[PDB]
């Protein structure tokens, strides 16, 4: 694509694990000669900080702001 | 009275077993080694059938009601008569097979010898115009055909002095040149190589494979290299290949990747 | 009525097909192991498969699918 070799793209819903610890996802192993690239967009989010469950993909639990 | 024309009959078939990849559904055994050159003993056990009294190398279905691929009968012996067999010389080189591990090697050149035990060396000339004629009887074209005195080497054997069949009968010069170093020490004998050196073509059931970094190409009207495509192997990667970046642009229907 | 067997040529015209299930192989330098391919169907589903897995990576340059 525009004299840059490229992989297709390859996507995964993911969410934060309870506590509010980092998350942690695995890098796709990359052909000889390709450098891994990663990019992470919203989907559905509120300000109820650790008070939610957001790891359906058909509803989202929100129970707020501390 | 069948020496001339077991001499054929025998390299015929030992050409024939050079030729095939598997027997009876089943592995070559001479291709599941790794050496540059082997030699096969002269009793022909290795030509056999393992299905026999005596097991020889040559693999069978299992199944015993199939016919089962012979190359020579299990009592036969062809130690006899004024050319005597005396075993095969195969040269090999490296191969790639897809799906056997043990299969590292493919058959570059065979010649099998007959020692000469008439009652004078000269008379290796006649025996030679019967077996050519036997030859030249059932299409075979025999390969720089020559008179040999041979030698123990590394690996089987090598040979010491040869000459051409056209030589040894129209230059009496050169062939008591050639008789003359016949000593204990190398053995007088007929070598007998058949035929098939040109390319191969493609076939319908896939059982013939690409040379390596060879590049399959269409007729474009846009010319060169951007018609062609391979399948390259990476020495470091460990990852094979399919090279179609000479195609401009590759217009699949339904696509799946891993 | 002509039918054809394995021993035939490949012809350049194309007019010679694969047989059923049969390989295009390749001699590569992995050793001991070619990088085959073949166009299968499978009866469930009544659908045809161009299977490339054999080979490690296929590399294009454009690409584009349906």
């Amino acid at each position: 694509s525009d004299g840059k070799t490229k992989t297709p793209v390859v996507s995964t819903y993911e969410t934060f694990q309870d506590g509010g610890r980092a998350k942690t996802i695995n890098a796709i192993e990359c052909p000889t000669g390709l450098n891994n690239r990663f990019a992470a967009v919203v989907s559905s989010f509120s300000t109820a900080g650790q008070n939610a469950n957001f790891s359906s993909e058909s509803a989202k639990d929100s129970q707020g702001t501390t | 009275s069948s020496n001339a024309f077991d001499v054929i009959e025998l390299s015929s078939q030992i050409q024939r077993y050079a030729s095939l990849s598997k027997i009876n559904n089943r592995t070559n055994p001479i291709l599941k080694d790794n050496k540059a050159k082997e030699f096969k003993d002269a009793d022909l056990k290795w030509l056999k059938l393992e299905n026999c009294p005596t097991a020889g190398d040559v693999p069978t279905t299992g199944n015993n009601n199939d016919l089962q691929d012979q190359f020579i009968a299990c009592d036969a012996d062809y130690r006899k008569g004024d050319l005597s067999y005396f075993g095969s010389q195969f040269e090999f080189s490296t191969y790639v097979h897809p799906s056997n591990p043990e299969i590292q090697r493919q058959i570059k050149q065979v010649v099998s010898y007959f020692q000469y035990r008439g009652m004078e060396r000269a008379f290796i000339g006649d025996a030679a115009g019967y077996v050519i004629s036997e030859a030249k009887k059932k299409g075979f074209s025999a390969q720089d055909y020559r008179i040999v005195l041979i030698e123990p080497d590394r690996v089987g054997y090598f040979e010491s002095n040869a000459i051409s069949y056209e030589e040894f009968i129209e230059n009496p010069s050169a062939r008591e040149n050639f008789l003359l170093k016949a000593t204990k020490d190398r053995t007088l004998a007929l070598a007998v190589s058949l035929a098939q050196t040109g390319e191969i073509a493609m076939q319908r059931d896939g059982s013939v494979a690409f040379l390596e970094d060879s590049e399959l190409c269409w007729d474009t009207a846009a010319g060169s290299a951007k018609s062609c495509l391979s399948v390259r192997y990476d020495t470091v990667g460990n990852k094979t290949e399919l090279d179609l970046k000479q195609i401009d642009v590759v217009s699949a229907k339904g696509l799946s990747f891993e």
